[PDB]
């Protein structure tokens, strides 16, 4: 009994007229049945040859159950269909929610069916009930309210939705309700009775638009197992992950358990798949079997250890403010939790992402801090205060003499090793009285060393730091290097600590070695 | 009111942009202000039916305590159809800048093109929908909104045009440049004065409320190490320098120079300079102190801006059309580099419509997420100009400043 939403097909587009398949007597007595009932309930409602179009029906049964059930085929008439705005893909994670005393979930029964249709618009609904014998033909219907399966069924009606709630929200700014595809979820702090009540006062106000819910003793108790979750009103958790006893792993095995343990790793901290993921390389069908490494093993035993004892994360109190921690688990590995009260998780997580060939924690660990920051604001609207493994100075050092710009909100050093720190730094001028190395495979020295290698299967990029490698390796504690290639230059100025090319890896240790090191560049000819 | 019929480009959709999260702040503030603007009529509540989108922003006003809703018209603005610049201005001793945006909120937006003009206030953690608007009368930051109201603009403005023709005004979307040579104690009053005059039929001060002085902005010119004794090192720099720059001005010569340097010499050795030598670097020297003869503003090209992070607080920038031919060069210095680096893009897209009455298309050495996440923390400005994420290069900054 709610306002209809205006609906157009898309530009220049007619309605479908599609033939109807050729049914079974039977199907088409069932059909007429369910039409039948649903004209007398307004839902449909016979219509003259006036109407061109049509979109194909037909008979399948409810699952499990010997039951007729009518299904339309709108995959024309959505091809059709203007777009609409986006039933939210934005889904809440649980952290950013607040305990409450308690929730309840009201399964929408009819819900698309509770909803018109635009007026203008029904008439591209246009379905037929084939007749069973030749020249009495069958009956011509059309649509009313909201078929299921139509593109814009779950938007209009998730709209309408909302816009019913809207009043009784409004005067019951205490009650909590969320509204996801055909559940709602409604929790409150009310004393249990008082709780109890308003919902139904809700049941009803739901009631007042022909919208059918389930009674107390029919509704779903919690826990509720949401997409990944377990939600009781004050706790949660993960949906149950026990790991595989297997003694024969195939590659995809492995693929599906690294997922596994993934998903997990948002709130069990210390899981770990670096060797798992190991067990990969190479693999040449998602059946082939790979056997287990010592570590693989190692690292599987400690998750399935890790997982054993259950973890229930805690509710978000805006009253409190909320800390995020992070921590250099391995090179490259990153894990961070966040709570507003010591040890009180909301949630936790890692971060592996390797943005460039070569980089170091700084730059690495800056880039968590972001993730992290992005995703508070996004589950909080806010970010948290952060607890951090290095010192000002050694990240203002950094900072300061990095190209690109960058920002890293209000954080605290902890004293957690492992700390981050800058194991080198380049010279910024010349060293007076180091020899002096002149680089192009080969080098020349002011001292008149020299040594001109040889390379096989090299690249030109890689050929360039070839020569720096050699340069640091020869040379003394303190070195000044000349070189014309602005890439190695480049490289190394940005002071990486770790790369995926050995050679970097390297010179990176040489480097680290030195006492003194000062990088040049000159143009070529 | 009569409304002026408005159409996309030829074939052009609407925006559906996404829209980046906000905070919990930020949030609030747009649901109090867009639920005024409903109240006025200004805005109206959306549905399902109206697909498009453009993101919304909260900034906070400069030394007042109010916030202002901030717009990303600039899809829009690309697809909307072209509707149909005083150099003196540039010269003005000073020129204040004002925020008109309110006015447009008195005409109404023709019907058929308020959809495009759909936006939406965000949830935290989706915990909500989101809510959804259309706007009803023109809106702040769409390039149409000026054109349609550029008549009744004019309007109330030739009085003041020829009760002080000593005055320039400019507008460039929803700001007003009035320029003007006056002393600064006689211009800080007219321009007050023109604020009631504006009162009498439809506005704080923007950018610090405060004034511009065109006639003081001049040009970095590449310069040179000036120094009393040399080494290898430095002469190198110099050369890899000139060498650079020899692309720009080809008159530099580094021959002499490249001399000093011949056989594989200890970096710190000094090398004192040959008679030559000494010539080449005054000449070169020389052809450095002024920018290169030839480069013309074409308003037919994209006018992009580059950045660099120089450091202790200190950024470089350049304003060209085609590589190498900059039409203007620049420095600034102060905080935190992102707030350093926004202040940087504003102060330098108010250049550009000031001098050339259009905004540049910049190149930010910075991370998207990064940007994403602060820019809007220290933005001021009504206009947002288009921008993209770059890796600057160790030598390109090092050739400068
Ligand atoms: C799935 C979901 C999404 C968003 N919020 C909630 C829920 N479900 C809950 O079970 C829940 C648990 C605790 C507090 N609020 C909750 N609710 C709020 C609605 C009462």
């Amino acid at each position: 009994p709610i306002e209809t939403v205006p609906v157009k097909l898309k530009p220049g587009m007619d309605g479908p007229k599609v033939k109807q398949w050729p049914l079974t007597e039977e199907k088409i007595k069932a059909l007429v049945e369910i039409c039948t009932e649903m004209e007398k309930e307004g839902k449909i409602s016979k219509i003259g040859p006036e109407n061109p179009y049509n979109t194909p029906v037909f008979a399948i049964k409810k699952k499990d159950s010997t039951k007729w059930r009518k299904l339309v085929d709108f995959r024309e008439l959505n091809k059709r269909t203007q777009d609409f705005w986006e039933v939210q893909l934005g889904i809440p994670h649980p952290a950013g929610i607040k305990k409450k005393k308690s929730v309840t979930v009201l399964d929408v029964g009819d819900a698309y069916f509770s909803v018109p249709l635009d007026e203008d618009f029904r008439k591209y609904t246009a379905f037929t009930i084939p007749s069973i014998n030749n020249e009495t033909p069958g009956i011509r219907y059309q649509y009313n309210v909201l078929p299921q399966g139509w593109k814009g069924s779950p938007a209009i009606f998730q709209s309408s939705m909302t816009k019913i709630l809207e009043p009784f929200r409004k005067q019951n700014p205490d009650i909590v309700i969320y509204q996801y595809m055909d559940d709602l979820y409604v929790g409150s702090d009310l004393e249990i009775g008082q709780h109890r009540t308003k919902i139904e006062e809700l049941r009803q106000h739901l009631l007042r638009w022909g919208l059918t819910t389930p009674d107390k003793k029919h509704q779903k108790e919690p826990p509720f197992l949401w997409m990944g979750y377990e939600l009781h009103p004050d706790k949660w958790t993960v949906q149950p992950i026990v790991l595989p006893e297997k003694d024969s792993w195939t590659v995809n095995d492995i693929q599906k358990l690294v997922g596994k343990l993934n998903w997990a790793s948002q709130i069990y901290p210390g899981i770990k798949v670096r060797q798992l993921c190991k067990l990969l390389r190479g693999t040449k069908a998602l059946t082939e079997v790979i056997p287990l490494t010592e570590e693989a093993e190692l690292e599987l035993a400690e998750n399935r250890e890790i997982l054993k004892e259950p973890v229930h994360g805690v509710y978000y109190d805006p009253s409190k403010d909320l800390i995020a921690e992070i921590q250099k688990q391995g090179q490259g590995q990153w894990t961070y939790q966040i709570y507003q009260e010591p040890f009180k998780n909301l949630k936790t997580g890692k971060y592996a992402r390797m943005r460039g060939a070569h980089t170091n924690d700084v730059k690495q660990l800056t880039e968590a801090v972001q993730k992290i920051t992005t995703e508070s604001i996004v589950i909080w609207g806010k970010t948290p205060k952060f607890k951090l493994p290095i010192q000002k100075e050694t990240w203002e050092t950094w900072w300061t003499e990095y190209w690109q710009a960058t920002w890293i909100p209000e954080w605290e050093f902890v004293n957690t090793p492992p700390l981050v720190k800058l194991w080198y730094q380049l010279e910024k001028e010349p060293i007076v009285g180091a020899e002096t190395f002149y680089v192009d495979a080969g080098y020349v020295t002011n001292r008149g060393r020299q040594k001109v290698v040889t390379l096989t299967d090299t690249t030109n990029q890689k050929t360039e730091l070839q020569a720096i490698y050699l340069a640091l390796q020869d040379s003394g504690l303190e070195v000044n290097i000349v070189t014309d290639s602005q890439y190695a230059l480049g490289i190394i100025q940005a002071q990486p600590d770790q790369s995926e090319s050995e050679l970097v890896n390297q010179i990176i240790e040489q480097l680290i070695k030195k006492e003194k090191v000062y990088l040049a560049w000159v143009p070529a000819h | 009111i009569e409304t002026v019929p408005v159409k996309l480009k030829p074939g052009m959709d609407g925006p559906k942009v996404k829209q980046w999260p906000l905070t919990e702040e930020k949030i609030k503030a747009l649901v109090e202000i867009c639920t005024e603007m409903e109240k006025e009529g200004k805005i109206s509540k959306i549905g399902p039916e109206n697909p498009y989108n453009t993101p919304v922003f909260a900034i906070k006003k400069k030394d007042s305590t109010k916030w202002r809703k901030l717009v990303d018209f600039r899809e829009l603005n690309k697809r909307t159809q072209d509707f149909w610049h005083p150099a003196g201005i540039k010269k003005k001793k000073s020129v204040t800048v004002l925020d008109v945006g309110d006015a447009y909120f008195s005409v109404p937006l023709d019907e058929d093109f308020r959809k495009y003009t759909a936006f939406t206030i965000p949830s935290i953690n989706n915990e909500t929908p989101g809510i959804r608007y259309q706007y009803n009368v023109l809106p702040q930051g769409w390039k149409g909104s000026p054109a349609i109201f550029q008549s009744s603009m004019t309007k109330i403005l030739e009085p003041f045009r020829k009760q002080n023709p000593d005055i320039v005004i400019y507008q460039y979307m929803d700001d007003l440049y009035v320029g003007s040579d006056l002393e600064i104690g006689q211009h800080r009053t007219k321009i007050e004065e023109l604020r009631q005059h504006l009162l009498r039929w439809g506005p704080p001060f923007l950018w610090m409320g405060y004034e511009l002085h065109p006639d003081k902005w001049t040009v970095q010119p590449i310069v040179l190490p000036e120094k009393d004794s040399w080494t290898v090192n430095d002469i190198q720099k110099l050369v890899g320098k000139l060498n650079w720059a020899s692309q720009i001005y080809p008159g530099i010569k580094v021959r002499q120079l490249c001399k000093l340097l011949r056989g594989t010499k200890a970096l710190t050795e000094v090398i004192p300079l040959t008679e030559e030598a000494e010539l080449e670097l005054a000449e070169n020297r020389e052809i450095l102190k002024e920018p290169v003869h030839g480069v013309y503003y074409d308003p037919s090209k994209d006018l992009i801006a580059e950045i660099q992070k120089q450091g202790q607080g200190q950024w470089t920038y350049q304003i060209y059309q085609e590589p190498f031919k900059n039409l203007k060069t620049g420095k600034y210095a102060r905080t935190n580099d992102v707030k350093q680096l926004t202040e940087a893009v504003q102060k330098i897209t108010t250049e550009s419509i000031v001098i050339w009455g259009k905004t540049p298309k910049f190149k930010l050495p910075i991370q998207k997420e990064t940007w994403e996440t602060w820019w809007t923390e220290y933005w001021q400005a009504t206009w947002i100009p288009e921008w993209e994420f770059v890796n600057t290069p160790p030598l390109v900054k090092l050739w400068y400043q």
